[PDB]
């Protein structure tokens, strides 16, 4: 299965998850960096363990959505939204 | 790499 980050800004940017800790944020550390000033430096963590990508919001000051619905933890799919500051970022998760 | 801006 693969997995890319979809930023729906408008910019085409996008990222493909690495096995293991992926971190979403503004700050320089961040896997996939959003300047998004209200994203947090470490915002969100997804874990790719090549079957299944597992969500973390990482105490964020604003919170992250997906769907449009507050969560901590969550189990991705493919076609999901993930809204965090005001930037949105679709999953894209296709088998081979 | 400011402060986030609470929203
Ligand atoms: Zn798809």
């Amino acid at each position: 299965t693969s997995v890319t980050l979809q930023l729906d800004d408008g910019s085409g940017r996008t990222y493909q998850l690495r096995e293991g800790s992926n971190i979403i944020g503004r700050g320089q550390d961040a896997q996939f960096r959003l300047p998004d000033t209200g994203v947090s430096r470490r915002h969100l963590e997804i874990r790719w363990d090549g079957q299944v990508a597992l969500l973390a919001d990482l105490n964020s000051t604003n919170g992250t959505t997906v769907n449009n619905a507050p969560v901590q933890e969550w189990q991705l799919a493919d076609g999901d939204v993930i809204r965090l500051g005001h930037s949105e970022i679709i999953v894209r998760m296709h088998p081979l | 790499t400011a402060p986030t801006e609470k929203i």
